[PDB]
């Protein structure tokens, strides 16, 4: 595979998101790290699919709602940022106020 | 020109009269003072203040600080004030108003071409923590503690060996030497404790001469009156501190016999409540004496629903004599009253190395909730309680071990070990950890990203933790004897060396905001703790702040 | 489209051009297989190989560099040799030359 | 004896006339020359050529190379040739024909008992990359860049501090010293830039005397005419380079005023296109001047569908004055024409540290696709375009910063910093990265496996990145002044030291294959770029090579 | 007072007459002797024996050990006995009865204030393993091997280069020097092998003078009679060892010609069975000669169902001449008989670096199962077979390479390289690995936990593997010539230096419990191995112990 | 668990394969690293099941077809190799031209 440090680093984010994903499935209100991980992983997969940065900037705001996370969590996350390999190379996706 | 206080707070952080909530607790701090000149605040950025001829002067390196933390909200034992912090030569240069004297008024911290900038507006800055109950079971503990905001670690050990698992002792010259050498590799300041259990003073003097800054008396090695006396005699001679874990079995005598053996001499009692070790069931009565500097280990802080249940197995007839709901509940209140002066971990030996700071604030939260405001509190804020508690893991531990001349607080002349916190994560996950003027660790995003913020963001070591830079930014504490015998040169230690002093003259009255000597008693049968006849107790928490909202596991 | 693919131009390459060559019939008289490399001094190969050693002096196998010829027990075959170049000094092998020639 | 060209290519790699596709791009290179003697190629293995008396001679260590890269396909600014590479004493000894003179003809690189072998048949070998726009925000950037094929990093910073996040400046003697010491721990060659924004020349001389090889003028510290002039005056004196990030706000003047302040003196303009900083909206016109060495940062290379969208937030009224589709589209073409001479990253400050090489080839691919063959191209291959682009991150950056006497290309006498690539992964994931004659990092399979190839295969540091071996295989560049004042001995630097020179005499005409000085203009209202009245533009890519086919994320 | 033998075994570990199963194998060991005085055993803990005035004396550091391993069950070539182990100054001080002479009888290992304690009751303690066939392909191999219980690694290489992938050679002075410097960073003792394939003795003397402790003759570099002779001549001169990988192709001669060239001189034959290299198909006949020290690499140990299938590709006409079921099956039996004296890995070049110990015990298990008890066995236990096999990776490798005066066994005066094992995980996953008196690596649980045992538990480096502590606890072996020429001072090596000696005088008769010289033959057509006309063979295992019950993957 | 470095290293491969597995499920054509990871993980599980080296050398060639991966990918993977603990110890499994 010849994994570079960055590819290995992203595997950490993916795994963190697996934890959050299973807890959300149980019906738990997600905490700070779980929320960031879940939304971030979503975006990376969107990039793998070939979606545009513009589309993901919007879609990322509809992954989790205020009723699916602990109190104060939405305020602790003014935005989420993550980079992934789009068909046209690495791009930064910034999602402002992802949880409403 | 005018600006609303809200827009101001968003731009330069809070000012006088503004309150800030500490993380998700019920503790609120109010800015007591602001050392700026409204309109002359320094801000870094495109088109901002810190630029040539403007907020940045023409002075040479010798005439300006190497680092300035702009618009910091300082929280220390002496106050909660807004100001700029200047760091020069790895030490705290001044707390005041930074800028360029050529065009700005009241500049006390000159910024020049040689000045680096750390934007602290909207952030809380504190002194690095000091943990004095470290079991050197593994080197990984250093990074864990550093990440939590602890910059100095005092303790003993040689690795995952039976002796170290149980006691904070680095036995003898050979191991002491080896550990002093290994210390150069760790990103925190370090001081070692030797084995103080022996009735031959020369066996102790050797260890001090080898490098230890203290001696640990532990019951596993025999905390007998003869051993205790011998260790204190050598301590008084060599100006080093003694840490005690008394005779839980009451084999050689009761608590009063141990106190008698100590004979009014200065001593640091570890986990004074008893769960972590000590005369059953009244070692807690030690906090009434003037020569005792009492500390708590962290598993019992604060009293919660699961506390008792987990403790039996972490310990596993004298189990139920050691684990007592009565003394565990009282301990929290004694901290709130200032009867207990320090907090520590007891790393991997009935203690959590990365939870010293976090647990200290949870106790403060639970005490405010249960007991209301302190009698010393002024105004509608928890400023005094905050000062009382922060002192427990910063200045007090430093005073107890004779290193307050180097670290322990944000004061001029002291080593620049600082922790920057976002108010929402205060005491839980720091934004930046500075060791000797250099950032040693901080949360860092994707290395290949266009900016440092994209996920995944996790703590990664910075330049202050690398090779020679690290050696220059950390201190290895030695006993006056070791320093004199030239141990640093002999072992070829590469880090900065600091010497301990003032260990024998410190007393309970010297503990900042925590000098209470209560008329405390413990019922031999029921284990109830009473101060002046009044029952001291508290209720166990079902939920705590600084917990499930921040951690992934 | 194949990542990093080659576009080798058709044709052939002539190896060891302008060097003296000679052919010799070799027969493996041993009971175990023997394999010889392209640059080994042929006159100093395994003693079980029977051939005119005098003619093979200063010669090696005229085959692509790095390849080898295999001789199974009892195998007889004709190989083409090419003369060494450079200083034409032979050192090593079975230690029969250890000097120029 | 005869052998078909296909079987030959499979055995020794391609030869004269053969073409190879670079990764999954449309760029094809044709072997221009082959320095071997057909039939005398050296190959390592059981029964192969490199053996005692055969391809390996009887010479002593002094009379043979330490390392030989067999049958390498070299791709450098001077040519695309097939040959053996000899390395001796950590430096490039010769490019020619390896072997044993005792039995082989035309041997120029003697192989003996002291020679190690690296099989390069079927592989492409290039010089290590050189990134001159590094923000030392975190030490992890070094490994990321090394893995991508970059072996030299020039920049400034002190860690994740506000000043460093924004500028490539290591402020003052203390930080410069600390960072020089930290540099010994990193597996790449390093040179530091100080803060050049000051109107007092002595404040700059101090930094140069401390160790920096250049000074960065950044608008955040005030890129005023007075500061620029002061920095260039000290540069001319001390033979160090100046890097510029101009006044985007046009606060002190327009682009012409800055150019006037520079006064024809040598200077390296960072991110000349403007998105990363500079006079809005015409800083790009700088590439027309003979004294300007222009470089691009990598987020804008090449122009794609998502470029504009992502850029607004990586930046977040002057946003839309800085982010311009017109100048972004033109930049690619200017690189193809040779008007822009270098490529860099701008690590974690609007740039991707591990994507300098990768993006340079994507621009070349997109330009071939859109513009066809270059006027200098001969034959049905992209050999000239390849030489023009590889020069942008190897020799040109080295010439611009006065270190071309040590690194920058595969030439005799230079440090042996080489990168081995499989054609299918060229510019994306290297097979081997050699630092000073020792492999420093490479993809490595299961450590416990029977062979080094079983999964998982990922980049892991090798012996060339370990302690003292590392110090011997890396260089820390110093200014002539610092070297003279004995800074290396004072700070006790353990790595090899190299001095910079020739920074003030280099000009646009000296940039290899990239010396174009176009009559370029920018429309103040529309932002359209025109060279000789012709509109310079290009189309954004929807898909790019060296992307989704290689990365897991 | 009395105590049942079961309660005793639970409290102090097994005693005389008790048997213990080795992991999940069918091998059982019986305690042959116990050096304690029943009732006077030392135990550490609250209220236990090792306390001031009790089990701990009043002696000064010079008069007591630095470390004591209490109630250890020693398994070494000389015996399987229960005793306390004393370590002083990084070396084995004594094996006997620890305690305080003031109140206890028969104390041979004094415990004082300077003594650290490691509780070994219920544990098996062995000498660290020694692997003499290491390909330095990557530095990660050191940690993998250390974790398995191997503390000394001898081999050659420069990293993932073609030459190293195939041979254990560190070519020439430059690479030898660089690797000696890199060695200071690794937590194991290291000795290097140079390239022995050359017919000019001076080219070899240079390498020995540079630092190598041996020379590897490999067929890939030309294992011709002339090269072999030259290497042995220099070896006899400089007292260094020669390792051989013969001419598989039979190009220069057959096995008898190679043996003739060796001329009765001492030599270590690598992978003597042949699969890993050597005259096809009879290199195995080498074990019949007195001057040959034969070892096996580990992929062929033991013979199993999948062995042949996997081997073809790990190798990929001479494949089927090299991979032979006949010689592979015989090899196991030859180990059981003592005809083969050592086991090694052949790390990442047809060998598994972390499976030397594990595979040696699997062979012993399979041989007991197939052949029953050995003729030398006494009692109903496998004590002799155990001693015979443990010698293969401890003392024998040390004797073969002239380092038995420093390591190789648990004997007084030798470096304290010890491995502590829980019987259930013996030979698979150790509890503690001690390097030179300091724990270098061990399984460690959650760093932030209240105790060191909570999950996840995985191997993490300890203090013995950190910087200067590491240098003090490891040895770099040099040739007598290198030591004399002052190589350590020149390269500025920081670790402890040890010199090799006695390499030319060791013979087959000297191999502990493995000195058999069988009248062995191999059928040229069928490949059948026969000793005294008897066919030597064995059956392939379908399932093996020390496998799927312990590993996650 | 007492995980050795190699056991921890394999956890990296397993996790990489989880990424590939989910993308294949979405109907995406796998890239170079995803393909190597997916096939490798398959083999490790086969070894855990107790299948022989010979059986896996063949089975591994039927995990992914040329139509389930991006163009050029099959050519970038001439073979795949991975080791795992079989009932009879660690063995190397080499799958030649796994994608056809
Ligand atoms: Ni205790
Ligand atoms: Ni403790
Ligand atoms: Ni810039
Ligand atoms: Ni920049
Ligand atoms: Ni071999
Ligand atoms: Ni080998």
């Amino acid at each position: 595979m010849e994994l570079t440090p960055r590819e290995k680093d992203k595997l950490l984010l993916f795994t963190a998101a697996l934890v959050a994903e299973r807890r959300l499935a149980r019906g738990l209100k997600l905490n700070y790290p779980e929320s960031v991980a879940l939304i971030s992983a979503f975006i990376m997969e969107g990039a793998r699919d070939g979606k545009s940065v513009a589309s993901l900037m919007e879609e990322g705001r509809h992954v989790l709602t205020r009723e699916q996370v602990m109190e104060g969590v939405p305020e602790m996350i003014p935005d989420i940022q993550v980079e992934a390999t789009f068909p046209d190379g690495s791009k930064l996706v910034t999602v402002h106020n992802p949880i409403i | 020109s005018n600006i609303s206080r809200q827009a101001y707070a968003d731009m330069f952080g809070p000012t006088v009269g503004d309150k800030v909530r500490l993380a998700d607790t019920e503790l609120w701090i109010e800015v007591e003072d602001d050392l700026t000149t409204y309109g002359e605040e320094v801000k870094f950025g495109g088109g901002k203040v810190i630029r040539d001829g403007m907020g940045q002067g023409q002075m040479l390196a010798a005439d300006c600080v190497d680092l300035v933390l702009t618009n910091a909200l300082i929280v220390d034992h002496w106050g909660i004030v807004k100001a700029d912090i200047g760091v020069k030569d790895g030490r705290i240069f001044a707390i005041g108003k930074a800028g360029n004297p050529d065009i700005q008024p009241n500049v006390t911290i000159p910024i020049g071409a040689a000045t680096e900038v750390i934007a602290a507006e909207g952030k809380i800055v504190t002194a690095g923590g000091i943990d004095t109950h470290i079991h050197w079971i593994c080197p990984q503990q250093a990074e864990e503690a550093l990440v939590s905001g602890v910059t100095t670690m005092v303790g003993g050990g040689t690795g995952p060996a039976a002796g170290t698992h149980a006691t904070t002792c680095t036995p003898g010259p050979w191991y002491i030497s080896r550990m002093l050498q290994a210390a150069d590799s760790l990103p925190v300041n370090i001081g070692l404790l030797g084995k103080g259990n022996v009735s031959q003073p020369d066996a102790l003097r050797e260890q001090v001469a080898a490098g230890v800054i203290g001696l640990k008396i532990h019951e596993d090695w025999g905390a007998t009156p003869a051993a205790i006396d011998c260790a204190l005699t050598v301590a008084d001679e060599m100006d080093i501190q003694v840490a005690l874990h008394s005779d839980t079995l009451n084999e050689s005598g009761f608590v009063e016999d141990t106190l008698a053996a100590i004979g009014g001499r200065t001593i640091h009692t570890f986990h004074t409540e008893g769960a972590g070790g000590g005369h059953a069931p009244d070692i807690i009565t030690a906090c009434a004496h003037p020569n005792i500097l009492p500390s708590s280990t962290n598993p019992t802080l604060p009293y919660t629903l699961n506390t008792i249940d987990e403790h039996l197995d972490m310990l596993m007839a004298f189990a139920e004599s050691r684990i007592r709901r009565e003394t565990i509940a009282a301990e929290d209140v004694l901290h709130d009253l200032g009867a207990f002066s320090l907090t520590s971990s007891d790393s991997q030996a009935m203690g959590r190395v990365g939870e010293v700071i976090l647990r200290t604030w949870q106790v403060a939260h639970r005490m405010k909730v249960q007991r209301g405001a302190l009698a010393e509190e002024t105004g509608d804020n928890d400023n005094f309680r905050v000062k009382r508690y922060i002192a427990k893991y910063t200045i007090n531990p430093a005073l107890t071990h004779g290193i307050a001349h180097e670290v322990g607080s944000i004061e001029v002349g002291k080593l620049a070990d600082l922790v920057v916190w976002s108010p929402a994560f205060f005491g839980v996950k720091p934004a930046t950890v500075i060791k000797g003027g250099m950032i040693a660790i901080a949360p860092m995003g994707d290395i290949n990203a266009s900016i440092p913020t994209p996920q995944p963001v996790h703590y990664r070591p910075m330049f202050g933790a690398l090779g020679s830079a690290r050696h220059h930014c950390r201190l290895t504490f030695l006993s006056q004897a070791a320093a004199a015998n030239g141990v640093a040169e002999r072992l070829n230690l590469r880090s900065a060396i600091a010497v301990v002093k003032g260990c024998r003259t410190v007393q309970k009255a010297d503990m900042v905001h925590n000098s209470l000597q209560p008329n405390i008693t413990v019922d031999a049968q029921t284990y109830e703790v009473r101060v002046d006849g009044e029952l001291i107790t508290s209720e166990p928490a079902d939920v705590l702040p600084m917990a499930q909202r921040y951690f992934l596991f | 489209m194949i990542p990093g693919e080659y576009h080798v131009k058709p044709g052939q390459i002539a190896l060891n051009t302008g060097r003296a060559t000679c052919r010799v019939v070799v027969e493996n008289h041993g009971d175990r297989p023997i394999q010889v490399g392209s640059h080994y001094h042929f006159a100093e190969v395994n003693p079980a190989l029977k051939f005119d050693r005098q003619q093979a002096a200063g010669y090696r196998l005229n085959i692509p560099a790095g390849t080898a010829v295999r001789f199974e027990p009892g195998q007889k075959r004709e190989v083409e040799l090419v003369a060494f170049a450079g200083h034409r000094a032979v050192f090593g092998f079975r230690g029969e030359v250890m000097g120029p020639l």
